[PDB]
């Protein structure tokens, strides 16, 4: 049995808040408990989940913080329930080591019923918690509910829905129930019924309906929303999940209740009267979804004046449409998903169906109500056209509405003909999995027939030794020479040479040998000493030595003499405390190796703002970045054009907008150069010059990566085809200016890893996401070798064994695949990459212990031969590296690098045993994981199905079921505790108040001075999208008279935003 | 410096009496029947030294040992089983011990002979077969007279 | 058996390896001068090393277990067990500086790495100056339990071997120490070397040189040398 009474939950993260990998975990097992869980998903300010939990009339709240501001965040949450009527409502809170146990006092003495540490998780363990958070929300909601309709008749909103969980429930009186009928009868508003196959788009579609209501009639509707989703009957609850797709419900005119079926039918058992409370609350109209209903099932019809029937192109034979019961009665008939394969197909055979079921021969095909939609396109003509449709009959069927403010079109079907990758290359990573075993496939054959050529001519050899001459062996030999390819030929054919190469103390300049101080000679680069010409070959074709297809060992031959990868993630308060720690980081070394971190407001594209739900997080877990001229200064002092600093930016949902602001400030640097070098301004000319040398020369990175946003990090604030638009743009920009130096994006998996995905899963994932963006390419029409050498990776590095050759395999897949499948020149078969030592493997107990972990993973790192490389500070759990903190993690580096002995050596990994069966067996697993994603449409296939975040949350809670478990060792948590408990008063890095009024002031300083050119400047940018030309060429122009808030909040209103995935 | 020398050597050896009965097999599968290469192979079983040639010969059944899950050795007149797997959160199969996956006997023979699986001559990768599992940190106590030094003794050998 | 001090006292894994090797020789030649049977008294000797930062750290064991199974069965003519030479591994003490504490654990952490990559029988950690806190050897004592339990490659029990540097650097350093053995023996012995001061020369020399190239900011010496503590 579960709890007493049907208790439901609201669950979200924080607003600019992706953290997401904590909260997933916490609903699932709400759920497994028998708990209705409305989850709402990352990124929400506290006006939407208090709204939320409102209307839903639940019992308790989980929000998970991990950004900081959680003080304000919370105190502002417990302040809003209680203004609203929901002190009853208790809210649950957890952050790690980010919510300090004083902090956890605060806010729990404020009003919070319990915020859980990581301590609290090892002594409760995971169910322990959720079942102390359940237990306290086992309570009857039902006395709260109104005993007469005056309050709800009223407008009350409030009122309405705690009628609905007495409706609900069955405890509503029946002299009650019968006069809510008897109003909700005179009452005479439309309900329409929105119904149809699993995933089909339901909900999106409805919120995509809601959002043109609002537009055409500028809000002045009153939309109620019953959203209804199955129930597992074996735990008791459900995952109610449409309200997590709606993004267009946030207003006052709009409420909106989840259901669960509560019969594992595809209505709840008491609809009826929740949709008749409705109807007497005096909503102008309302909107109900059902679950996933079969072939032949239509319980929505008798309950609704309307019914639309949502489907997918994918329905298997066009006689399956005889089958499907919905078709007889549904006023309309939405196929969403029109970019699916055969849409088009799929429209002439449902419309020529609808037209037989009613019997209409004299009309034609095209005229029945049978829409093609497609609701993941923003503004898409094809919900606009179904959205009139439904107008004219709900306006026939009495309900007032203005002449719209809306294209109204004609036409039934969608006319997107936008593709990220066609279907015709739906299978291209199956396609790299084939080239990669095809490529072993040679190097087995190859190997066997250069050992068999030794081993006769070898024999030969012998034979003419003794006397007996037998050239019936030369014959066999001279066979085999020819089997040979010419590649394979020449390569053991330069052995010889290149082992002399490598022998001597020079490269012919670079140096091969470090002497240590017992008088040792270390080779950098240590050759085999085969004799075997078969394990020569098998050794040259899947490991030769670093700068060398198919690059295993790195892609270049020797480590930069210089340049240390090292390249430490910084980021905190304002643009000129971030300037110091760059200048505390970079200090003592020549080469200026940068990488920004930026806080939550910025990583959403907002501007910092007074409203508690922003202002706490401003300068917090980064820099704050909103104008340019912030950008300029965070970066003053850095010559960004210098051949020897290079520049990293993390930053994902608003990049473009970003890096627009930081070309601009290495173009202003130039022009600030030249201006004092000649003393004057240069002429249009000159300044044309500098402008363009800076795009050419400019080195650094931007992350950008949109697909594992959807998938990992979760910062992705415009539409994810949108994303991907913009970000074309950007490699687009790049080409057309040369920029060969700056990498348009750092394809990732470290978020994937960190959010739980094991390392097969993280570099499986992470690789597929690079090819998809080079198929996306290509199917745009951009030579392999212009946009390959711009592509940039980076991965995570954990305990785990796999981790030891992650790096290796990434590189031989990737060179292996662009040289014979995609054709590739050299620049574009070697892949780099940055690691960044794992942050989810150091823990808030014992904070000691981490330089312990974060020290193995820099050394394989660097044994691996990375490009760039990050390292965690010991109180990592906890904050943002201190000054101290960070000098410890920078030692790491310092110390492998220069002291260490084995690290004198640059390829010490290569030859052993452990090493390459570990690199053949991690390789196979991922070729066999892009098998998988490519049976399941690609990786944006698998996205629509929503595999990866599934794959990843589940290996997420296989893990943290080990860690509190004790199966998994987790040194100083689970095992080898401390004595004493201690996990004393630490020091962390937030950002001071004056520096959050300086960005405000900054700001508002910032908006004055451009007012002039700032509409007109965000009016051109959507025009920019609009008209479809280059957004970020635009961008370039837009960053220089508009805050970062500006232009996201304007890209909203013409790109749309994300719509989450769970 | 002699044993070196001696691994070079019999290696040399090895690998020529491979080479040869190689294209023994190769020539009769083309049709060519010629036994002087089996006269000049048969010449250097002999030689190799008697411990290298058990040596190779031992070879197959040292990796079908490390093949499996377990390890399977009889002692006395019961047996002792040891795992050979670990397996990782991906589900990825780490080998205790990883043997070589050379296809020249040469490189076996030089490889047994110069550094052979950890518990076998001459014992380079470790003087046992596999580590002890599990309290091996001994205690460590002196200090003043020796009373309290026992009793500290007793006191954490509690 | 030890060459703790030896190493400690400044001479490098070459001349620590071979002084210790040679010693333990001795006392084996003493032995068996005074009538004894080498299969009496050879399973009863144990080894005691340091691993530093130094390269050939990383195969200071695997060396000093082929040199001894290799004479103990060709020259001297021993069984099995006392082929198998066993020993204890304690992380560089010298190695750790007064200066940024906190760093210590980082390099203690690198030498009981391979110290047990290389399979060793026996291992103590340094803690990061003052007494030994119980605070101080609980992070020593994690870097271990870390290491054996936490970490992954540590799962294999022979990730040296196949490594074309631990293959190459287990030759030449097998073959320093050879070669130190013979300006051992052209001075007497081990005893008939330090008749002449050869050993305490040799790693006084050895030493001053380190001290040298420390001060001289040639070798770096993180927190010492450079990247030096901009407070204190
Ligand atoms: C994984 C992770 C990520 C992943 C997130 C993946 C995902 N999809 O969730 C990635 C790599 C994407 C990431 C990114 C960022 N992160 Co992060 N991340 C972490 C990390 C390593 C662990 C957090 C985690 O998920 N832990 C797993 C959970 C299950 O365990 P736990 O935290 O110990 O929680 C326990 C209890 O507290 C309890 N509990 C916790 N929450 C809840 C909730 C409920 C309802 C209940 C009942 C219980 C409960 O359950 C657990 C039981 O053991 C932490 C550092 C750390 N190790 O603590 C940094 C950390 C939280 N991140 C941090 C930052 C700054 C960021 C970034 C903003 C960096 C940047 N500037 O770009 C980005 C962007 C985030 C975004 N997209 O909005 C900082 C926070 C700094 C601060 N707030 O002062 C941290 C502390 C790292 C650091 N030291 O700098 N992050
Ligand atoms: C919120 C959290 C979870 C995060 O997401 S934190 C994210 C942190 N991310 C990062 O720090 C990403 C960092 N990564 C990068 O900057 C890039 O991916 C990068 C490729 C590693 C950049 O590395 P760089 O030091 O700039 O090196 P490169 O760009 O390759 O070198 C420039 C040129 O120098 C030359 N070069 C560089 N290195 C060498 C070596 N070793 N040999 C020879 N020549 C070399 C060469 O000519 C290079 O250009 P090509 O002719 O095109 O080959
Ligand atoms: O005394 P310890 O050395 O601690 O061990 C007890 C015995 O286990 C043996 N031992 C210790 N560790 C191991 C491992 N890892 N494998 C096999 N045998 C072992 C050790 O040689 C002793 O045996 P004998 O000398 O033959 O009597
Ligand atoms: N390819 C494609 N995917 C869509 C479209 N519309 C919605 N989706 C996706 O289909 C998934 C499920 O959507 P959802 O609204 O929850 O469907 P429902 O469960 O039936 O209500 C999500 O990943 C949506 O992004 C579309 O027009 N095309
Ligand atoms: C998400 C991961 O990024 C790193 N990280 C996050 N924020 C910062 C910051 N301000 N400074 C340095 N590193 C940071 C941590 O290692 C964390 O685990
Ligand atoms: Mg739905
Ligand atoms: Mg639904």
């Amino acid at each position: 049995r579960g709890p007493a009474n049907k208790v439901r939950f609201v669950t979200a993260a924080s607003l600019f808040d992706g953290h997401d990998a904590s909260i997933n975990i916490m609903r699932r097992i709400l759920q497994s408990q028998g708990c209705e869980v409305i989850h709402l998903g990352h990124n929400r300010s506290v006006q939407e989940v208090v709204t939320a939990a409102l209307q839903e009339d639940v019992q308790g709240i989980a929000i998970s913080s991990y950004q900081g501001g959680h003080v304000e965040y919370f105190k502002y949450m417990i302040d809003l329930l209680r203004e609203h009527g929901g002190e009853h409502i208790q809210v649950f809170g957890g952050g790690g080591g980010v919510i300090v146990p004083d902090e956890i006092r605060e806010l729990q003495a404020y009003g919070v019923a319990r915020i859980y540490s990581p301590e609290d998780g090892q002594r409760m363990g995971l169910a322990g918690m959720i079942t102390d958070m359940a237990q306290r929300c086992d309570i009857d909601l039902t006395r709260y509910a109104p005993t007469t309709l005056d309050t709800v008749v009223a407008g009350d909103r409030r009122a309405l829905a705690q009628l609905i969980t007495a409706l609900e429930n069955g405890k509503a009186d029946p002299e009650l129930v019968s006069a809510l009928h008897a109003q909700a009868k005179a009452a005479a508003v439309p309900v329409l019924g929105i119904t149809g196959t699993g995933g089909a788009g339901k909900s999106s579609l409805t919120d995509e309906l809601i959002r043109r209501f609002r537009l055409d009639q500028d809000d002045a509707l009153s939309i109620a929303v019953i959203s209804i989703d199955p129930s597992r009957r074996k735990s008791g609850g459900a995952l109610l999940g449409d309200r997590i797709r709606m993004n267009a419900i946030n207003h006052p005119n709009i409420f909106m209740r989840s259901l669960a079926t509560r019969e594992a039918s595809e209505i709840s058992q008491a609809l009826p009267d929740v949709i008749a409370a409705c109807k007497a609350a005096r909503f102008d109209l309302v909107i109900v979804e059902t679950s996933g209903i079969g072939q032949g099932d239509a319980a929505i019809v008798p309950h609704v004046d309307l019914s639309l029937y949502v489907m997918t192109p994918e329905f298997g034979a066009a006689s399956q449409l005889e089958k499907i019961d919905m078709l007889d009665f549904a006023d309309f008939v939405a196929i969403n998903k029109f970019d699916r394969k055969g849409a088009q197909d799929a429209w002439r055979d449902v419309a020529k169906q609808v037209q037989r079921n009613r019997e209409q021969w004299h009309s034609r095909a095209e005229d029945m109500p049978v829409y093609g939609t497609q609701a993941s396109r923003f503004n898409d003509d094809g919900v606009t056209m179904l959205y009139q449709g439904l107008v004219g009959a709900l306006g026939a069927r009495g309900m007032s509405l203005k002449p719209g403010t809306l294209p109204n079109l004609e036409g039934r079907i969608s006319t997107g003909q936008n593709v990220i990758v066609p279907p015709a290359r739906s299978r291209y990573l199956a396609e790299l999995a084939d080239t990669v075993r095809a490529y072993h496939r040679r190097v087995v054959a190859q190997s066997k027939l250069a050992r068999e050529r030794q081993q006769l001519r070898a024999a030969h050899d012998m034979l003419q030794g003794a006397g007996h001459e037998s050239a019936a062996l030369e014959t066999l030999a001279s066979e085999r020479d020819v089997s040979l390819g010419a590649v394979e030929r020449k390569l053991l054919a330069m052995w010889p040479q290149m082992q002399q190469a490598y022998s001597g103390d020079e490269y012919v300049r670079t140096g091969l040998i470090s002497t240590t101080l017992s008088g040792t000679k270390i080779r950098k680069v240590v050759l085999p000493r085969f004799e075997d010409e078969g394990e020569i070959l098998k050794w040259l074709m899947r490991e030769n030595v670093p700068g060398s297809f198919p690059y295993t060992a790195g892609v270049f031959a020797f480590k930069r003499e210089g340049e240390d990868p090292t390249r430490m993630f910084a980021g905190e308060g304002d643009a000129f405390r971030t300037n110091r720690r760059f200048k505390l980081v970079s200090e003592g070394m020549e080469a200026k190796r940068l990488s920004t971190a930026f806080d939550s407001v910025t990583l959403y594209g907002e501007d910092p703002h007074e409203r508690p739900d922003i202002y706490g997080k401003v300068g917090n877990s980064g820099v704050s970045i909103a104008t340019l001229e912030d950008m300029k200064v965070l970066y003053d002092g850095f010559d960004l054009t210098n051949p020897s600093t290079s520049v990293s930016m993390t930053i994902n949902g608003p990049a473009p907008t970003i890096l627009a602001m930081f070309m601009n400030t290495a173009i202003d640097q130039q022009i600030d150069r030249f201006r004092a070098d000649n003393g004057r301004d240069p002429t249009a000319d000159e300044e044309a010059k500098i402008r363009a040398w800076v795009l050419q020369n400019v080195r650094g990175t931007v992350q950008a990566d949109i697909l594992k946003e959807d998938q990992g990090q979760n910062t992705c604030i415009f539409s994810t085809e949108f994303s991907l638009k913009v970000m074309g743009d950007i490699q687009e920009y790049f080409v057309h200016h040369q920029v060969r130096n700056f990498y348009s994006v750092s394809i990732s998996g470290y978020h994937i890893a960190e959010a739980g995905a094991n390392p097969i899963s993280q570099l499986a994932f992470t690789l597929a996401n690079g090819f998809t963006y080079v198929e996306a390419y290509l199917a745009r029409g951009m030579h392999i070798d212009d946009f390959a050498p711009n592509l940039s990776f980076f991965f995570s590095n954990g305990m785990d064994p796999e981790y030891s050759v992650l790096g290796r395999v990434a590189r031989r897949i990737w060179a292996v695949t662009m040289r014979d499948k995609y054709g590739a020149n050299d620049r574009s078969q070697k892949l780099k990459y940055h690691i960044q030592t794992s942050g989810r493997s150091l823990h808030a107990q014992e904070i000691d212990f981490n330089d312990i972990r974060t020290t193995l993973q820099a050394l394989i790192a660097i044994y691996d031969n990375c490009n760039s490389l990050h390292t965690n500070a010991y109180d990592e759990a906890i904050t943002t590296p201190t000054a101290e903190s960070v000098r410890r993690a920078l030692a790491i580096q310092l110390i492998i690098n220069r002291e260490w002995g084995v690290a004198k050596c640059e390829n010490p990994n290569q030859g052993s045993f452990l090493i390459e069966e570990l690199t053949d067996l991690v390789e196979e697993a991922v070729l066999q994981e892009f098998e998988r994603i490519a049976e399941r449409g690609g990786v944006l296939g698998a996205m629509e199905t929503g595999y990866q975040r599934g794959k990843i949350q589940e290996e997420s809670l296989y893990y943290e079921q080990l860690k509190h478990d004790g199966t998994l060792p987790i040194i100083g948590v689970n095992t080898f505790r401390n004595p004493n408990g201690d996990p004393q008063t630490l020091e962390l890095a937030r950002s001071s108040e004056d520096e959050k009024q300086s960005q405000l002031h900054r700001l508002t300083e910032f908006h004055g001075a451009h007012q002039a050119d700032a509409e007109a400047m965000l009016a051109r940018l959507r025009q920019a999208v609009i008209d479809n030309r280059n957004v970020f060429a635009v961008l370039m122009d837009a960053v220089r008279v508009c805050s970062l808030g500006q232009i996201t909040h304007a890209l909203f209103e013409v790109g749309g935003q994300y719509r989450r995935n769970m | 410096r002699a044993y070196h020398r001696r691994v070079v050597a019999q290696s040399k050896l090895a690998r020529e009496r491979q080479q040869l009965r190689a294209a023994h097999d190769m020539l009769q599968g083309a049709g060519h029947e010629s036994a002087a290469l089996e006269t000049l192979a048969s010449e250097r079983d002999v030689s190799l030294g008697a411990v290298e040639r058990k040596l190779l010969a031992m070879w197959p059944q040292m990796q079908q040992a490390y093949s499996g899950d377990e390890y399977v050795v009889k002692i006395r007149d019961k047996e002792i089983r040891t795992g050979l797997i670990s397996t990782t959160l991906s589900g990825t199969k780490i080998r205790k011990v990883v043997l070589p996956r050379f296809e020249d006997e040469g490189e076996i023979l030089k490889w047994l002979m110069r550094e052979n699986v950890p518990g076998s001559f001459p014992y380079t990768a470790g003087v046992f077969a596999f580590k002890r599992e599990g309290d091996p940190t001994r205690m460590f106590a002196g200090e003043g007279d020796a009373f309290r030094t026992n009793r500290r003794f007793k006191l954490v050998s509690e």
